[PDB]
C-alpha cells in the first residue's frame, strides 16, 4: 500500500468522527502544552541560572589556585594545553596606593603588575593607548579621573566619607577631573609596608608616564581604576617591595576560546589535579541538580501524557470496533496484516503526533505568555532592567520541541499498538457477515 | 486451476470446559479446472461456506494440502495467504460487502491501492472496468445509493480490476431479483468468455449452478457428482 | 425510576465495555492522583515551612522591635491588653565580658536584662534554679561551658583557625568548661566600656549568685551564653553603667499563653504597631505566597484533569452512540428526558468519581512514599544525612481531598453534559427505524 | 377515547437553501372510542406512519389538536408526553425493539423500572403478564435466541405490563410468517376481548386489518372509508 493511499484512507475513516478526532486529539495537545511548558520551566531555571553566572563573572576566566601537594605552577607548562589563548599572570598585592599626580591623587590603585605582552595577548581589557614597554611607562584604567581631583576636592571627600559614618547613599562626590589623561608625568608613590607587614620603608618614585587606556570594566563588573604594571620593573620590584611571603597574590586567568573549549580545558586541568575554577565549574556543580528538576518535570509532563494516551486508546479501539467491515473486506481482498498493522499505528502516531505539533505551537505561546508575565508581575523588587529573570523562553524548546515529540509520538504509537493488534486480529469470516 | 485434495475441517465451537467439535468437512477432492466455472451446490452448514472460506485463506486446513494455480497454500500465514489474495484472488461475497461512504470509483479502486498500483495507471483501470461491468454512469455515486443488483455488479467491478486468475464467489445472488440475478450471471458467462478467469461459485440453488461448467454437490460435507458439465 | 433501577442500567451498559470504561477509569484515576499529589507538592511545602518556623524560634515571641516615630516603648505602656501571660523587656549589653574563675575565661556572652516574675509568666524553658528574684542572682546559659574556654585553649583555637583560613574544616576544640555549673556565686568581667561608648572606665565586678542554667535554645545550631541579670538592678545598672540607647537594642517580648493569643494579638494591631515580627505576621506573608502557589498547582494539576474529562466526553459519546438503540426504545415507552439525563450524567459522574476515589488512594500511597524517599534522598545525595531533620514534602489535607472531589465530580459531569443531551435528544423516530 | 380531527403534517428535507416541504397528512379525522381495535390501511410511507408518529408522541402535529382521554396532547412537551405514554400507552413495533442483548425478563419489566414500580410489584407483573401471553417458560432468554413470533410476543408483553388504555403498534407482522401473523393477530384480539384496550394498529395488509372493529384506509396521504363494521 502506498503512503499516499494510507493517508487517503485515514483522511476518509477520520473525517467519520471529526467531533471525536478532534477531542482526543485537542486531549493531546493539551497534554503536549503541559509537558512542554511544565518542563520549560525547569528549562528556564536553568537557563537563568547559567546566564547569571555568565552575567557576574567573565566566561573565559579558568581561575586555578594549584596543584595538589601546594606543587608550584610554572608560566611555561601552561602555555603547552589544548587550544589556550594565552594565560594571564596578573600580580595583586594587598596594599594602599598613594598615586598623588599633582593636585590629583588616589587611594585604592591596587597593584596588577604583571607580564603585559601575555595579558593583551589574552584579550585584555583596552580601547586606547599602547603596552606598557618603556621602564617609565604604564597603562591605567577608565576610572581614574573618577578619582582624579584636586586638593580642595580630595579634602571634600575624606570630609564626606567622614561623616558618611557608613552611609554610602549621601556619598554622591563630584568626579573632579572630566579631561585627558594621557600622555602625563604622574609621580606615583606606592606606599610600602615594610616589602609586606608593618612598617613602611621607603616609597619609590614611580615616574611613569600614562600610555595606554583600558575601556568599560568587563561585563559592568569589578574597578578598573587600578594602576596596570608591565614587566619590565619586576627585579626591583621584587628587590624592593617584597612579596613573596604573603602578601603577593597572583591570580592566573588562563583565557582561552569558546564556551564549550573553556569547559574542555577546565576539565583536562582538573584530570591533571589542578584546582580549577571556572564559570562552567558552578554550572556543573548545579548541572546535576538541574538535569534531576528537568527529568522530574519532563516525568510529570509524561503522566500528563500517558493521560491523554489512554483517551488516544479508546478512540483507537473505538476507530476499529466501528469500523472492523472496511477492515473485514480489506482483509478479504489481501490487504494483509503488515499494512492493517502500519495503516493504524500511522492513525495513532498522527493523532499524536498532530497534538504535539499543536501543542509545541501552543506551548511557545504560552511561555512567551509567561515570560510576559513573570517580570510585570515580579517587578519592582529584582526586575528593574526586565531583560534578565526569565528572558529565557524564547529558546527554551531547542531540545525540548525534540524530546517532546519523540514522547508523544512513541506514547501515541505505544497506545494505539494495541488497536492495530485488533484490528489486524480482525476475523475475515465475522467482519464479513452483518450483526444483527 | 485449483486443486483441493483430501481436505477436512472441523469447527472446535464451545468454552474450554464446554468444548465440542463438530465436522463440518468430510475429506473432500474437489478439482477445478482452468478457466471454468465450478459451482459447488450445497445446504447451509453443509460445508459449501466452509470450503469456500478454507480455500480463501480464511480458514487453514486441518488435515492434508491445497494446490492453487502450482502453490501449496496449506501452511502459508496471513501476510502470505494475503498477498496470494492479492495478487491472484477475486470476491463476490453475497452481501456485496461494499464500504459505506467509499464512492464506487474509490471502491472499485480499493484493491489496486491496496496492491499499491499508481494512481495515474489506476485512473484509467477503474474507467476501463466500471464501463466493461456497466456501471459507468455511476462515478460518485454511493454504494447505498445503489440497488442490489448495480452493487453486485459494482462487486464484480473490483474483483476484475486487478486482472484475477480465480475469482471465488459466495451466492451472488443471495439477494437480488430475477432479472437482477438473470443478467449478472450472463454477465459471469461473457466474463469468463472473454477473459480466462475461474469462478468457484457456491450457491443454495440449482438454476444459478447450471451456468457452471462442472457441479459439485456437498451433501452435509461428502462431494458427490463431480463431473464437467458442458454449458 | 428511583436510583437503584438507574444504577443498575448504568452498570449493565458499562458491562458492555469493560476495557473501555476501565481505560477512562484508569485515565480519570491518574488525573485525580497527578492533581492531589502536585497539590500535595505545595501543600507540604507549606506545611513543612510552617513547621520550620515554630521549631526554629519560639513559638510565642511576638517581638516588637522597632518602634516608629521613637515614641516612648516603656513596659508600664504594654501591659493592657487581652490576656498578655508576659510583658517582659529585654535591653541587650555589648561589654568586654569574660569568666574570672581561674585560668578559664567566658568571652563570649550575651547580657540579657530581665524580671523573675516576667520570666515566670513568661515560661521561658528553664533546664535548672526556680527563681533569680534577687539583686544578686542570675541564670547562666545553657551553652556556659562550651564557651568558656582557657586563654591558652581560645588562643590555640583560634591559631588552628588562622592555619585553615576560613575553611569550615574539622578543626574544633574541647567544651572548655568541665566542672559543676551548681550554685558557684561567681563574676563575669561586668567591666565597663566607659558604661557603653568607648573609654573602659573603673572595671567593677558585681557578685551574682548562679541560682540556674537555662535550657538548650530553640535551635542547636545557635549558641547561648545568657546571664540574665534581675531587673530591680537593672536601675542601679543604668545608673552606673550608663548602656541604654545603641550599644543598646530592645528586645521587649509580647508574649502570650498560646497560639490563638498570638493571633488575636497580631489582630489587636495598629495600635501597638512597633514593627512586630511575631510568627503570624512573618507567616501572612507566607501564607499568601503559599495560597498562590497552592491555586497554582491545583490550576496545573486541573489541566492533566480536564485531559481525562476530555477522554470521559469521549467514551460518553461513544457510549451514547452504542446505546442510540436501548435509548430509543426507552424514550418511546417514555423514559422521559429528565430520567435519562440523569442516566448518562450519572454515568459520567460515576467514571469521575470511582477515578477520584482511586486516584486519592493512589495519591495516598504516592504522597507516603514521596515522605519516604525524600529525606532518603536528601541523605544520600548532599553528603548530609538530611541533617537529621523531618520534613514533609508531600502532605494530603482533608481539604485538598474535598478539593480534588469536586474539581473531578465537576469536570466529569461537565464532560457527560454533552452526551447527556445528546442522550436525551434521541429523535426516537431514527432509533426506532434501524438503518439500511 | 382518541380524538384527532384536522391534522396535517409537512416534512422538510435537504439544506437550509434547500428546503423542500411535502406535506402529507391532509386533515386526518381518526376518531376511536375506548376498547376498540381500530385500524389504518395504507400503502408504505403513504402516511401512516406520521399518522402513528403523531398519535403516539413522537411529533408535534403542526396544525389541528389531538386529544386521548379527554386531555389534549398537541401541546405537550417532551417530559409531559413521555410521562403520558408511560402511563397510558403501549407499543408492539415492527422491529420488534428488543434491546440488542439483555434478557426477555428485563425487556418485559423495563417499562416497570421507567414508571417506578417496586421491585416485587415488579416481579409479580411480569410473572402474570408472561404467563398470560405464554412466553413465561423462557425466563432469562436473550432476544438474540428467539424467533421473530416470540420476538413479537415479548413485545406485546412489554406493551402489556402497565395495563395501559392505548397499546397502539406499528406493523406487528410486517416481518412475520402467516401462521405468526395469525398467532398475534388472535392475541391482541383477545387482549380487546379480555380487557378494554385501545388499538390504533396500522398496517398494509388488510387481513391484518379484518380483526379491528373500525376501517380507516388512507390513500396517498388523505384518510377515507371511515366505518365500524361489526366482524
Amino acid at each position: 500500500m502506498r503512503f499516499k493511499d494510507q493517508v487517503h484512507f485515514i483522511r476518509r475513516n477520520m473525517k467519520k468522527n471529526r467531533l471525536r478526532v478532534f477531542m482526543t486529539i485537542l486531549a493531546t495537545t493539551m497534554a503536549c502544552a503541559f509537558l512542554v511548558v511544565l518542563s520549560s520551566v525547569g528549562f528556564g531555571i536553568q537557563k537563568t541560572i547559567t546566564d547569571m553566572t555568565m552575567s557576574q563573572q567573565i566566561v573565559t576566566k579558568v581561575s586555578v589556585m594549584g596543584k595538589e601537594g601546594d606543587k608550584p605552577i610554572k608560566k611555561a607548562d601552561l602555555e603547552k594545553y589544548d587550544h589556550v589563548r594565552s594565560v594571564v599572570e596578573r600580580t595583586q598585592v594587598y596594599e594602599p596606593n598613594k598615586a598623588t599626580l599633582g593636585n590629583r591623587t588616589n587611594e585604592s590603585s591596587n597593584l596588577i603588575f604583571t607580564n603585559m605582552n601575555d595579558e593583551l595577548k589574552a584579550n585584555m581589557e583596552l580601547e586606547k593607548g599602547r603596552v606598557a614597554k618603556s621602564e617609565n611607562e604604564i597603562v591605567v584604567g577608565y576610572d581614574f579621573a573618577k578619582r582624579l581631583l584636586t586638593k580642595k576636592e580630595s579634602e571634600e571627600y575624606n570630609k564626606k566619607i567622614e561623616e558618611a559614618k557608613g552611609n554610602p547613599e549621601d556619598i554622591k562626590e563630584p568626579k573632579g577631573y572630566t579631561k585627558d589623561i594621557l600622555n602625563k608625568t604622574i609621580e606615583l608613590s606606592v606606599s610600602k609596608t615594610d616589602s609586606k607587614t608593618g612598617d613602611v620603608t621607603k616609597t619609590k618614585t614611580y615616574d611613569f608616564k600614562i600610555v595606554g587606556i583600558t575601556k568599560k570594566p568587563s561585563q559592568d563588573w569589578m574597578e578598573d581604576s587600578n594602576i596596570f604594571i608591565s614587566d619590565q620593573f619586576k627585579k626591583d620590584f621584587s628587590e624592593f617591595l617584597d612579596f613573596k611571603g604573603g602578601n603577593v597574590e597572583t591570580n592566573i586567568g588562563v583565557f582561552a576560546d569558546k564556551f564549550e573549549n573553556v569547559e574542555q580545558l577546565t576539565n583536562d586541568l582538573t584530570d591533571d589535579g589542578y584546582y580549577v575554577t571556572s564559570v562552567t565549574t558552578e554550572l556543573e556543580g548545579a548541572n546535576t541538580f538541574f538535569m534531576v528538576f528537568k527529568i522530574g518535570l519532563i516525568f510529570v509532563g509524561c503522566i500528563a501524557v500517558i493521560i491523554s494516551a489512554i483517551g488516544i486508546f479508546n478512540t483507537m479501539t473505538m476507530a476499529v470496533t466501528e469500523r472492523t467491515q472496511e477492515i473485514g473486506i480489506m482483509k478479504a481482498i489481501g490487504a494483509s496484516p503488515s499494512i492493517i498493522r502500519r495503516m493504524f499505528l500511522m492513525e495513532s502516531a498522527y493523532i499524536g503526533i498532530l497534538g504535539c505539533v499543536i501543542g509545541i505551537i501552543i506551548s511557545y505561546g504560552v511561555s512567551y505568555l509567561v515570560n510576559l508575565a513573570v517580570p510585570m508581575i515580579l517587578a519592582a523588587t529584582s526586575g528593574g532592567d526586565a531583560g534578565d529573570l526569565n528572558y529565557t523562553f524564547s529558546y527554551i524548546p531547542a531540545s525540548l520541541v525534540i524530546i517532546a515529540v519523540v514522547i508523544c509520538g512513541g506514547v501515541a504509537v505505544i497506545s494505539g499498538m494495541n488497536p492495530a493488534r485488533k484490528a489486524t486480529k480482525t476475523n475475515v469470516l465475522t467482519a464479513l457477515r452483518r450483526e444483527l | 486451476m485449483i486443486d483441493v485434495q483430501h481436505i477436512d475441517h472441523s469447527f472446535t465451537i464451545g468454552k474450554k470446559g464446554r468444548e465440542n467439535e463438530v465436522p463440518v468437512l468430510k475429506d473432500v477432492s474437489l478439482s477445478v479446472a482452468k478457466g471454468e466455472i465450478a459451482c459447488i451446490v450445497g445446504r447451509s452448514g453443509s460445508g459449501k461456506s466452509t470450503l469456500l472460506n478454507l480455500i480463501s485463506g480464511y480458514i487453514s486446513p486441518t488435515k492434508g494440502r491445497i494446490v492453487i494455480n502450482g502453490t501449496d497454500v496449506t501452511g502459508f500465514n496471513e501476510k502470505e495467504w494475503a498477498q496470494f489474495r492479492l495478487d491472484h484472488f477475486g470476491f463476490i461475497f453475497q452481501s456485496f460487502q461494499l464500504i459505506p461512504g467509499l464512492t464506487t470509483y474509490e471502491n472499485v479502486e480499493m484493491p489496486l491501492a491496496l496492491k499499491g498500483i499508481k494512481p495515474s495507471e489506476r485512473k484509467q483501470k477503474v474507467q476501463d472496468m466500471l464501463k466493461r461491468v456497466g456501471l459507468e454512469n455511476h462515478a460518485a455515486h454511493y454504494p447505498n445509493e445503489l440497488s442490489g443488483g448495480q452493487q453486485q455488479r459494482v462487486s464484480i467491478a473490483r474483483a476484475l480490476i486487478l486482472n484475477p486468475s480465480i475469482i471465488l464467489a459466495d451466492e451472488p445472488t443471495g439477494s437480488l431479483d430475477s432479472e437482477t440475478e438473470h443478467e449478472v450471471l450472463e454477465l459471469i458467462q461473457q466474463l469468463n468468455r472473454e477473459r480466462g478467469i475461474t469462478f468457484v461459485i457456491i450457491t443454495h440453488d440449482d438454476e444459478v449452478a447450471s451456468i457452471g461448467h462442472s457441479k459439485f454437490q456437498l451433501h452435509d460435507g461428502v462431494l458427490k457428482g463431480g463431473i464437467t458439465v458442458e454449458v
